[PDB]
């Protein structure tokens, strides 16, 4: 006995606009390749190669750059340094 | 302090580990209020203070109205189902 | 709690005031508000059961 | 820093974890001799987490002779290792280790407390601008700090010098 | 000829006035914070009329000597 | 006024027929409005933070309780309007939303119980007010006895409330046994230093807090909120929270409590995480309420929490009323009414609402982004004040957890807007029907408050500095 | 300025009336007298807030 | 009429001098201004006007119909109650020295002086014992603060009025 009001008249959602001629000839193989590449994160798994790249780029490389950047802080001063003078401050 | 405490704790455990019936549940509620009140009244006597007994009287009255409302709720619950299977 | 309490007498009480009289005294004067709020609580204890156990009309 | 007694504290933690796992098992039973049969190993969960956390925390604190959040980071790493061994998968084990270690390191960094250390808090501390020449405390602020403090804290170089350049390079 | 900026002195004066208002707000802010943590009188914080904290108990069996200051 | 209203209303509802329910409720709506506007000037009593003890030191009156009182009247006005006025005049809505005969009296009595909880200066008054509110709210849960879920809900509520009331009474009596007193006013810094009341006071706080459903005892309340009629849920999920929280804030008996700290943390985590997998609207909103109750619980760990708590409770009341009203309005555009007590149940039933009513979705967006805390909506300033307080008092880890919990809860807040701005195939073409003017105006007023309240922030703080300092 | 506060509060009232018209699926100017009514009411509330705030400032200054 | 307990003297609840800390019901109604009667009249008119306007905005049964006489009579009754509560509150606030009270202050000074001339008690003689008078005072003092919740009045001739 519980039904929406008869007073309501519902029509279609049409989006309007001019249907242009279809200027691209879709290739199903390319679309599937694109979809696989686009949503690669949904299927990523930790393996030996993937873990190796992770531990290289997220750990080893930052550690190298951090050691360089904290070891060399304030080390060099070059402005107008002349012969015999030390370009190093420590 | 002793009789009231034990009534409270045993009624509480009866309430919690009830897996028999809902009437046991009502009864554990009432008996908990009993034990609370007995502890209260012993303390009232030991202090020779009237505030304890005043609160005991108020608990009595409120337990009365609580029992009335609770049984009314149970009856309204029963009206739809015809049977309490707990 | 093994020790025994000393029960002592004194004569400062000339009235026949018991527990019931003192409860009446405090409840009706020092705590008249608690009494009237209890009246409202009993009013609830009347209205509620009628409201949920009776089907009007 | 005077040492934690690692052996004793770990033993008490073993006892507490065993009791807690027992309580969890009893509950689990009631909510579902079979209690330990259908326990799901919760007694082991509690016992192992307790021993791992406490033993690693005391061990690290004693070895480094410090008390700070890093000890909690190590202890959380050990606890996560224990909890992630249950998955029986290397990625999940590593993930539990590193993430529980990070979470507990954050916890230890903030003070290793859930409530607050009231005396150290801002509301109970000297605040506002300091008086004539007083030393800066954690919550206080000035208009100028002493240059020696800058040189000691930040360190020499990269434009940090004992003397302003123009003053030092003035001719006479 | 079309550039008509305000004078430098006027800009400095206006910004100094703004900063002064800001410092006034900072001082009022710190002030209110201190005043909220000071303690009020019993009349202001509990009861204006009947401002005596000392109780008087029951009056039926009033025993000489029960009063203690 | 409230007692006089209750008495008169009992007389009238006795002597009136079942068809006069909505007219009676309109009468009380206007009466409460009249009281709110004509008696507001009593604020002036509270100038300089003047406190008054009344009724023989049973009740306490200060600016804080006056404000909570006004807020509770505003909430009652809004809630009674939903019953006193029809959304639409069709048969379906006569079936959907009809007020019971005694509902209004129960509402007023529960409001009285809440006001007495707020003002309570003595434990006997606290306990009597708690029991008054608890009984009235049991009955409000149970008054729609044709619903199987509502009756089951009322019974579960009766039992859980009874156990928590016994815990509360036990705490009160232990406090009596140690101090031979029923007032917290007897407590002092010397007494707290001298004696270890921590266990008793925390038991009292926990007994009060488990009644508004803080973790780990949440689920029974969320189930009750789910299983009640929607116009009942709009009320029972709000008023007890306000009364209990306001009492606890005013009392300040758990300052720097380690147990409350851990339970507030747990409540935040459970309210945020547990609401993610929800598909029913009212369960989503109940977990919202749990997270917000956590935000307010944090304020019980510190002194001088009046401003942050008042601001937060006011903006939360407004946002909560508004979101429930929006869900109510969106009922007219659903194509399936689930039943007569809860017409809409699943979030996905709002799908494509923007195509049916664009501005309803605008209002929905505004309220949701208030809940998430996007400035300059009110929700942002509420969270800002709370963070200010807790960081001033050194709750660093709790602040980090609060950040994380707001982030997590944003997901199931935006779930609503997400499904609401998606597209539905059958789009309203036309309708002669007009939504009721009054409720639409009220919903609009709430929305405009949430949107443009921030322009009055500095004026509000100036007023606050003279009434609460 | 009091006049500015009244204009602003009336603007809030107009906003409420407009949002109410749109929420009823009605034209913006559906019932133009409602705009006047809501503007007057919200201007009243703004005036009340203004008077209270001014009194508060007066009290704060008088304790000096 | 001798006080049993010590009270504050001429305490400032506001910016104006104190007339009476706990005024008697007869005084509070007796000192009411024509503006307060205007308030009573406004509430009495407003409440049924409110119900009628509410019916205009959103008719109960689709079609406008003027509210029945029962409801209008109700409306007048409750509106008068609200108006009287508001007016009583205004007068009491004058008594505490929270609103402007020059007229009330002068009238009180004159009335008290006349009563003193007649030899009567400044606050009247009570049929209660002093303990019950202190209890009645502690029950009625500042009870106007809870006007929103419950109505409570001073009907007892006690001596705790906070003056000299
Ligand atoms: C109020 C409106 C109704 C007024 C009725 C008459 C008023 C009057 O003129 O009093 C003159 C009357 C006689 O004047 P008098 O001869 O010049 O004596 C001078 C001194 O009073 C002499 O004082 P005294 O110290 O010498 O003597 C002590 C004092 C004893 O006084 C007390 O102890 C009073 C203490 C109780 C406080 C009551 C406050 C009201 C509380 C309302 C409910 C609160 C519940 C909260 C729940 C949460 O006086 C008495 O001994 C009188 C004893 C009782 C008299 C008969 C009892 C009548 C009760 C029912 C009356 C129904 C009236 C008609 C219908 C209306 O003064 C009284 O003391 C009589 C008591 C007053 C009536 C009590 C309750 C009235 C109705 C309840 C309130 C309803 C609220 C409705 C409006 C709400 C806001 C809009
Ligand atoms: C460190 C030491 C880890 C040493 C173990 C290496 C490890 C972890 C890598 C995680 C990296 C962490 C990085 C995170 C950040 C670091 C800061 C990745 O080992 C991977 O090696 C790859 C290459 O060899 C494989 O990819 C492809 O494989 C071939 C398919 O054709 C191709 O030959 C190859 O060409 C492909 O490429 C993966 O399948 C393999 O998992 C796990 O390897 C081993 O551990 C065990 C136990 O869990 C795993 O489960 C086992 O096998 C399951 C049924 O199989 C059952 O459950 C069960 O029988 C058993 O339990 C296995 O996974 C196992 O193999
Ligand atoms: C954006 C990322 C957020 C994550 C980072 C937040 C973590 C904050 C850490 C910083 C901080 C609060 C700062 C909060 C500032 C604003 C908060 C920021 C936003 C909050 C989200 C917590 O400092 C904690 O550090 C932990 C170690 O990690 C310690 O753990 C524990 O260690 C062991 C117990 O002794 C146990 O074994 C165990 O219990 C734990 O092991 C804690 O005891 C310690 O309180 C430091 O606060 C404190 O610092 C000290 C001296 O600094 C201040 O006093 C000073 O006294 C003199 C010297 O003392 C100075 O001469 C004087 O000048 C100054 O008066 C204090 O006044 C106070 O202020
Ligand atoms: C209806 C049901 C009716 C049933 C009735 C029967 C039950 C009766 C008792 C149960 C009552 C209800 C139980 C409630 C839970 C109990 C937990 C509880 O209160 O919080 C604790 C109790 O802190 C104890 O020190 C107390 C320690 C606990 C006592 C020891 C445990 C004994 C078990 C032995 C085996 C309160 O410390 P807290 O948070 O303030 O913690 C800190 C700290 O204590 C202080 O140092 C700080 O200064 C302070 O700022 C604070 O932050
Ligand atoms: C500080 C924060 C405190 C308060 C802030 C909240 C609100 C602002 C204060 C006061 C609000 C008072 C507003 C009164 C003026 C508002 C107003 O135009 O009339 C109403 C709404 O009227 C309330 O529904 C009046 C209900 C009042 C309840 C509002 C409370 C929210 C809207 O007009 P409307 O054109 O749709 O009304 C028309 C017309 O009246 C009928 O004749 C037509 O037949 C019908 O179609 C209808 O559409
Ligand atoms: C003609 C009479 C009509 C008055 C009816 C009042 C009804 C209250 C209903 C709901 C509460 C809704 C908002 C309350 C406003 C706080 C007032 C105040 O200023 O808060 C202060 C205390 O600040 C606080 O703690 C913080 C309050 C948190 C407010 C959060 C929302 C902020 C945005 C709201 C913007 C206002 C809209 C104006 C649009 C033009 C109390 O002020 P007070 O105790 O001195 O009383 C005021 C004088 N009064 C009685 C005549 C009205
Ligand atoms: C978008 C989402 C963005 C999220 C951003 C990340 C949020 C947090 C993620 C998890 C990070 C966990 C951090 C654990 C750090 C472990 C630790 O114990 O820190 C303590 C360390 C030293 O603290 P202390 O005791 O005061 O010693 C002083 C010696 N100078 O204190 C430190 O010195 C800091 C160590 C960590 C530095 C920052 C790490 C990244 C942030
Ligand atoms: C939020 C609070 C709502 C307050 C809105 C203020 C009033 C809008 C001002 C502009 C205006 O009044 O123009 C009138 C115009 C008429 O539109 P309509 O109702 O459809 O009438 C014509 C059809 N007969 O009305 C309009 O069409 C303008 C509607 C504007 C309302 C919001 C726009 C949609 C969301 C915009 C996102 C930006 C939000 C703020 C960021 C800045
Ligand atoms: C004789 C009976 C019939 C006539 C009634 C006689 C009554 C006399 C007074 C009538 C009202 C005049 C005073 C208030 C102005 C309201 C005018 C109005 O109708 O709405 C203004 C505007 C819509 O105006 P309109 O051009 O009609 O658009 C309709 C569809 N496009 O809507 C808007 O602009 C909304 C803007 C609101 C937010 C603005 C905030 C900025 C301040």
């Amino acid at each position: 006995e519980l039904k929406p009001s008869s007073a309501i008249q519902r029509g279609p959602l049409n989006k309007g606009g001019w249907d242009a001629p279809h200027a691209l000839h879709n290739d199903g193989a390319i679309d599937r390749y694109a979809h696989w590449r686009t949503f690669y994160q949904e299927r990523f798994k930790y393996t030996r190669a993937t873990g190796k790249s992770t531990l290289i780029f997220l750990v080893a490389f930052p550690a190298l750059i951090g050691y360089v950047a904290y070891q060399s802080e304030g080390l060099f001063e070059f402005a107008g340094k002349r012969r015999g003078e030390s370009v190093t401050t420590r | 302090m002793f009789i009231g405490t034990i009534i409270l704790v045993l009624s509480f455990l009866g309430f919690v580990f009830n897996r028999r019936n809902i009437i046991l549940a009502f009864i554990c509620l009432e008996t908990m209020l009993l034990g609370i009140n007995l502890i209260l009244l012993r303390n009232s006597v030991l202090f020779d203070d009237i505030s304890g007994s005043l609160f005991a009287i108020v608990i009595i009255i409120l337990a009365g109205v609580e029992s009335a409302i609770g049984l009314s709720l149970l009856v309204s619950y029963y009206r739809l189902r015809g049977v309490i299977n707990s | 709690n093994d020790y025994n309490t000393i029960i002592t007498q004194d004569w400062f009480n000339i009235e026949n005031t018991t527990l019931l009289t003192t409860i009446g005294n405090v409840l009706l004067t020092n705590n008249a508000f608690i009494l009237l709020v209890l009246a409202i609580v009993l009013l609830l204890g009347i209205i509620g059961p009628i409201s949920i156990t009776m089907k009007h009309k | 820093f005077h040492p934690y007694n690692t052996l004793g504290l770990a033993t008490q933690s073993a006892m507490v974890g065993l009791g807690a796992g027992v309580v969890a098992a009893a509950a689990r039973n009631s909510l579902a001799l079979t209690t330990f049969s259908k326990s799901g190993g919760v007694v082991t969960i509690f016992t192992g987490a307790s021993i791992a956390y406490v033993f690693t925390y005391c061990s690290a604190a004693n070895l480094r002779e410090r008390k700070d959040g890093w000890n909690h980071m190590w202890a959380g790493a050990a606890t996560g290792a224990v909890l992630g061994a249950r998955t029986k998968l290397v990625p999940a084990f590593i993930g539990w280790t590193v993430l529980c270690g990070a979470a507990c390191g954050l916890f230890g960094w903030t003070g290793a407390r859930f409530n607050a250390d009231r005396k150290a808090s801002l509301e109970q501390s000297p605040k506002g601008f300091v008086q004539e020449d007083a030393h800066q405390t954690f919550w206080e602020v000035v208009h100028r700090r002493p240059l020696s403090l800058t040189v000691e804290q930040l360190g020499e170089g990269r434009g940090i010098n004992a003397v302003p350049i123009a003053t030092a390079t003035e001719a006479p | 000829t079309f550039f008509h900026p305000k004078s430098r002195e006027d800009i400095l004066n206006e910004e100094a006035k703004i900063v002064q208002a800001l410092n006034n707000q900072r001082e009022l802010t710190i002030k209110m914070h201190e005043l909220k943590r000071e303690e009020k009188d019993y009349a202001h914080s509990y009861s204006p009329l009947f401002s005596d904290p000392v109780p008087q108990g029951g009056s039926i069996g009033k025993a000489p000597g029960s009063s203690r200051e | 006024m409230l007692i006089l209203a209750i008495i008169s209303l009992i007389t009238f509802v006795s002597m009136s027929k079942l068809s006069d329910n909505r007219a009676i409720i309109r009468l009380i709506n206007i009466y409460l409005i009249l009281v709110l506007v004509l008696d507001s000037f009593l604020y002036l009593l509270f100038l300089n933070n003047q406190t008054y003890t009344v009724m023989g030191e049973l009740l306490i009156f200060n600016s804080f309780t006056f404000y909570i009182d006004m807020l509770i009247y505003f909430i009652m006005i809004v809630i009674s309007s939903l019953y006193g006025y029809n959304l639409y005049n069709n048969n379906l809505y006569k079936t959907l939303f009809e007020p019971k005969k005694e509902l209004i009296i129960l509402f007023l009595i529960n409001i009285l119980g809440a006001l007495l909880i707020v003002h309570s200066n003595d434990f006997i008054t606290l306990f009597v007010a708690i029991e008054l509110q608890s009984y009235s709210i049991y009955l409000i849960t149970a008054i729609y006895n044709s619903s199987y879920k509502a009756s089951k809900a009322s019974m579960l509520y009766f039992f859980m409330g009874g156990i928590l009331s016994i815990l509360i009474a036990y705490s009160i009596n232990t406090y009596y046994s140690v101090l031979n007193s029923y007032t917290l006013h007897s407590l002092d810094s010397l007494i707290i230093n001298t004696l270890d009341l921590n266990l008793i006071l925390i038991a009292l706080s926990l007994g009060l807090l488990f009644k508004i459903g803080i973790a780990p005892l949440h689920k029974w309340l969320i189930s009750i909120y789910e299983n009640t009629p929607i116009l009942i849920t709009i009320y029972i999920s709000l008023i007890p929270k306000i009364s209990i929280l306001s009492y606890l804030v005013l009392s300040n008996i758990s300052i720097n409590s380690l147990v409350i700290s851990i339970l507030a943390i747990l409540t935040l985590l459970v309210g945020s995480v547990g609401g993610l997998l929800q598909i029913k609207i009212k369960r989503l909103l109940a977990f919202s309420g749990l997270t917000n109750a956590g935000y307010m619980m944090l304020l019980l760990l510190l002194n001088n929490n009046e401003f942050s708590y008042l601001y937060y409770i006011t903006q939360y009341s407004i946002s909560h009323l508004a979101i429930f009203m929006i869900i109510i309005f969106s009922i007219y555009y659903i194509n399936y009414i689930n039943n007569q007590y809860n017409p809409i149940i699943y979030v996905n039933q709002l799908k494509g609402l923007i195509h049916d009513n664009a501005y309803l979705v605008l209002s929905m967006a505004i309220v949701v982004f208030s809940f998430i805390g996007i400035p300059p909506l009110l929700g942002f300033f509420g969270k800002l004040n709370i963070l200010m307080s807790i960081l001033n008092n050194g709750y660093y880890f709790i602040s980090i957890v609060l950040i994380v919990a707001s982030l997590i809860s944003a997901l199931y807040y935006l779930y609503l807007l997400n499904v609401s701005i998606q597209d539905k195939n059958n789009i309203l073409i036309n309708s002669n029907e007009t939504v009721s003017s009054v409720l639409s105006y009220i919903l609009s007023s709430l929305i405009i408050l949430i949107t443009f309240g921030f322009i009055y922030n500095s004026l509000i703080i100036d007023i606050f500095n003279v009434y609460f300092n | 300025a009091l006049f500015t506060s009244l204009v602003g509060a009336s603007g809030l009232g107009f906003a409420t009336k407009f949002l109410s018209n749109k929420i009823r699926l009605k034209p913006a100017g559906y019932y133009p007298l409602g705009y006047v009514f809501s503007g007057v009411a919200w201007a009243g509330l703004g005036l009340v807030l203004h008077n209270v705030h001014q009194h508060s400032l007066e009290v704060l200054e008088k304790k000096k | 009429s001798t006080p049993l307990v010590k009270t504050s003297v001429n305490y400032s609840y506001g910016d104006y001098p104190l007339i009476d800390a706990d005024p008697h019901f007869k005084r509070v109604v007796g000192y009411m201004r024509p503006s307060d009667y205007g308030v009573i009249g406004l509430a009495t008119a407003a409440l049924p006007a409110g119900i009628c306007f509410a019916e205009w905005l959103d008719p109960v049964k689709g079609k406008f119909a003027r509210p029945s006489v029962k409801f209008l009579r109700v409306a007048t009754m409750l509106g008068f109650a609200v108006g009287f509560g508001a007016a009583y509150a205004r007068s009491s606030l004058r008594f505490f020295g929270v609103t402007e009270n020059a007229r009330e202050y002068k009238k009180d000074e004159a009335q008290m002086a006349a009563r003193k001339a007649a030899g009567l008690e400044p606050y009247g003689t009570s049929s209660l014992t002093p303990e019950l008078q202190e209890i009645a005072a502690k029950n009625s003092a500042h009870s106007i603060a809870g006007l929103f919740i419950f109505p409570w009045f001073n009907f007892v001739n006690h001596p705790y009025h906070g003056r000299e």
